[PDB]
Protein backbone atom coordinates (compact mmCIF):
# COMPACT_ATOMS: atom_id res chain seq x y z
CA UNK A 1 0.00 0.00 0.00
CA UNK A 2 1.68 2.91 -1.07
CA UNK A 3 -0.35 6.12 0.29
CA UNK A 4 -0.26 7.70 3.85
CA UNK A 5 -4.39 6.86 5.24
CA UNK A 6 -5.98 9.98 5.24
CA UNK A 7 -4.28 12.69 2.64
CA UNK A 8 -5.11 14.54 -0.03
CA UNK A 9 -3.95 12.24 -3.09
CA UNK A 10 -3.09 13.33 -7.02
CA UNK A 11 -4.96 11.95 -10.04
CA UNK A 12 -2.75 9.39 -11.66
CA UNK A 13 -1.13 8.97 -7.95
CA UNK A 14 -0.37 4.60 -7.43
CA UNK A 15 -2.25 3.68 -4.36
CA UNK A 16 -1.55 0.35 -4.70
CA UNK A 17 0.80 -2.39 -6.20
CA UNK A 18 -1.13 -6.03 -6.79
CA UNK A 19 1.85 -8.38 -7.78
CA UNK A 20 2.03 -8.67 -11.55
CA UNK A 21 3.53 -11.73 -12.21
CA UNK A 22 1.57 -12.61 -15.47
CA UNK A 23 0.92 -9.19 -16.37
CA UNK A 24 4.84 -9.27 -16.81
CA UNK A 25 4.98 -12.66 -18.34
CA UNK A 26 2.30 -11.59 -21.38
CA UNK A 27 3.81 -8.33 -21.93
CA UNK A 28 7.50 -10.08 -22.07
CA UNK A 29 5.64 -12.44 -24.80
CA UNK A 30 4.42 -9.31 -26.87
CA UNK A 31 7.22 -7.51 -26.76
CA UNK A 32 9.51 -10.55 -27.92
CA UNK A 33 6.82 -10.83 -30.45
CA UNK A 34 6.93 -7.18 -31.25
CA UNK A 35 11.15 -7.33 -31.71
CA UNK A 36 10.52 -9.25 -34.80
CA UNK A 37 7.70 -8.28 -36.49
CA UNK A 38 9.18 -4.61 -36.57
CA UNK A 39 12.27 -5.49 -37.72
CA UNK A 40 10.82 -7.53 -40.40
CA UNK A 41 8.85 -4.45 -41.54
CA UNK A 42 11.76 -2.34 -41.10
CA UNK A 43 13.86 -4.54 -43.58
CA UNK A 44 10.96 -4.83 -45.89
CA UNK A 45 10.61 -0.89 -46.27
CA UNK A 46 13.99 -0.94 -47.07
CA UNK A 47 13.79 -3.53 -49.44
CA UNK A 48 10.37 -2.49 -51.15
CA UNK A 49 12.16 0.77 -52.66
CA UNK A 50 13.97 -1.59 -54.79
CA UNK A 51 11.65 -3.83 -56.18
CA UNK A 52 12.96 -6.81 -54.76
CA UNK B 1 14.46 -36.08 -101.44
CA UNK B 2 16.32 -35.12 -97.66
CA UNK B 3 15.80 -31.07 -98.96
CA UNK B 4 11.94 -31.99 -100.25
CA UNK B 5 11.57 -33.76 -96.43
CA UNK B 6 13.47 -30.96 -94.72
CA UNK B 7 10.72 -28.32 -96.76
CA UNK B 8 8.03 -30.59 -96.19
CA UNK B 9 8.65 -31.10 -92.16
CA UNK B 10 10.25 -27.61 -91.60
CA UNK B 11 7.02 -25.29 -92.13
CA UNK B 12 5.01 -27.11 -88.86
CA UNK B 13 8.06 -27.68 -86.70
CA UNK B 14 8.27 -23.05 -87.43
CA UNK B 15 4.83 -22.91 -87.59
CA UNK B 16 4.97 -24.62 -83.48
CA UNK B 17 8.19 -22.98 -82.29
CA UNK B 18 6.70 -19.25 -83.17
CA UNK B 19 3.37 -20.41 -81.64
CA UNK B 20 5.59 -21.17 -78.84
CA UNK B 21 7.63 -17.90 -78.83
CA UNK B 22 3.89 -16.07 -78.88
CA UNK B 23 2.71 -18.01 -75.78
CA UNK B 24 5.92 -17.20 -74.09
CA UNK B 25 5.37 -13.17 -74.88
CA UNK B 26 1.77 -13.56 -73.54
CA UNK B 27 3.24 -15.21 -70.33
CA UNK B 28 5.77 -12.56 -70.03
CA UNK B 29 3.25 -9.84 -70.67
CA UNK B 30 0.95 -11.28 -67.66
CA UNK B 31 3.45 -11.35 -65.44
CA UNK B 32 4.75 -7.62 -66.11
CA UNK B 33 0.75 -6.86 -65.53
CA UNK B 34 1.41 -8.56 -62.06
CA UNK B 35 4.44 -6.59 -61.07
CA UNK B 36 2.93 -3.51 -62.32
CA UNK B 37 -0.01 -3.61 -59.91
CA UNK B 38 1.90 -4.56 -57.12
CA UNK B 39 1.81 -8.33 -56.26
CA UNK B 40 5.18 -9.73 -57.92
CA UNK B 41 8.58 -8.58 -57.01
CA UNK B 42 11.42 -8.02 -59.43
CA UNK B 43 12.79 -11.26 -59.74
CA UNK B 44 10.24 -12.91 -61.07
CA UNK B 45 9.42 -10.71 -64.07
CA UNK B 46 13.61 -11.29 -64.18
CA UNK B 47 12.55 -15.23 -64.25
CA UNK B 48 10.19 -14.39 -66.83
CA UNK B 49 12.20 -12.59 -69.06
CA UNK B 50 14.96 -15.33 -69.69
CA UNK B 51 11.82 -17.62 -70.20
CA UNK B 52 10.97 -15.90 -73.21
CA UNK B 53 15.05 -15.20 -74.25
Amino acid sequence: RLFKEGSDVKAGQQLYQIDPATYEADYQSAQANLASTQEQAQRYKLLVADQA
Amino acid sequence: ADGLAARGTFTEQLQAQRDLVKASDEYYQLADKRYRTGVDNYLTLLDAQRSLF
